[PDB]
């Protein structure tokens, strides 16, 4: 995915999915 | 009274060789201070550098030659009045600028007496002295480094979670309309 | 409808949640 | 409920309700 | 497009690209 | 490496590497 | 440059050099 493609994918995520993404990102990158 | 050629050459050579290997040369106006002040300042420096740092009054014509023999430039401005020199030959040089800064403050002396100099080969003005003096410790800077290197990751995570905070905040900015 | 609001939001997309907050700011 | 269908239920909320809604949201994430 | 595919794509970006991604994210939200 | 060089080197790292770099620095200085 | 090579170049920096590095990193990132 490109920088823009990644943003488009986030835009399509649901609110509960975002909360998840954040949790995962933190654990993935301390 | 007069010196021999072999005496006037090595005096200059010594000073020049020292200046070729310093990480710090700070020019100061020490006129008016007492021998006891000189002793005190030297004692504080020795506390952190041992013999790695010195502070002394040197005739301008000597400073001019040694500085030229080394390869300094744009130093002529620092030698307009009777000047003392602070230099570091061993150890990190920032702590010594910190020490003479505080010392002059402790004596209520005019901080403009601390003209610039050279820090790791880079010229610095009288206005930059305080900035060098106020730098945090190596340990503190290391701690700061961690956060600055992590910024991209921290920024990403903060940006995304901010989307959720926006909702939380707008709801409070309406709830408290009480 | 208090948890019905939550769930209605849970399903909201990220782009739609922005619009919601956007129109809630215009007070 | 759609986008505005929710905004509606939000404005109609009391002060003790909004103070709880926010509380619940902070739990989900 | 899934949470995991997004994280995996972000993992592969360069630091310069990540800073640019964050800058754009800050613009949009 | 010069300061500008260290900075360009870090810019070329992937996000995964950046995360590890941060982790190591956190142990050594943290 | 690897994560370890960057860490070795960082620890050889003087106090003054670290401050310059910290500031440039401050301006580039966020």
């Amino acid at each position: 995915m490109t920088i823009d493609e990644i943003i488009e994918a986030i835009e399509k995520l649901t609110v509960s999915e975002l909360a998840e993404l954040v949790k995962k990102l933190e654990d993935k990158f301390g | 009274v007069m010196l021999t050629r072999q005496q006037k050459e090595l005096i200059v050579k010594e000073m020049s060789e020292i200046f070729k290997k310093t990480s710090l040369i700070l020019f100061a106006d020490f006129l008016g201070f007492t021998v006891a002040d000189l002793t005190e300042l030297r004692s504080r420096l020795r506390e952190k550098y041992g013999d790695g740092a010195r502070f002394r009054v040197v005739k301008n014509t000597l400073l001019n030659l040694a500085l030229k023999n080394a390869e300094y430039e744009g130093y002529e401005e620092f030698l307009k009045g009777p000047t003392a020199v602070l230099y570091v030959t061993e150890g990190d040089p920032v702590e010594a600028v910190k020490i003479i800064y505080n010392f002059y403050k402790d004596k209520k002396a005019d901080l403009s007496r601390l003209k610039g100099g050279f820090l790791e080969g880079k010229k610095f003005t009288a206005e930059e002295v305080e900035n060098i003096a106020k730098l945090p410790s190596k340990e503190e800077l290391y701690a700061m480094l961690v956060g600055r290197v992590k910024a991209p990751i921290t920024g990403l995570v903060f940006a995304l979670s901010g989307i959720l905070r926006n909702l939380v905040y707008v709801l409070n900015a309406i709830k408290e309309k009480k």
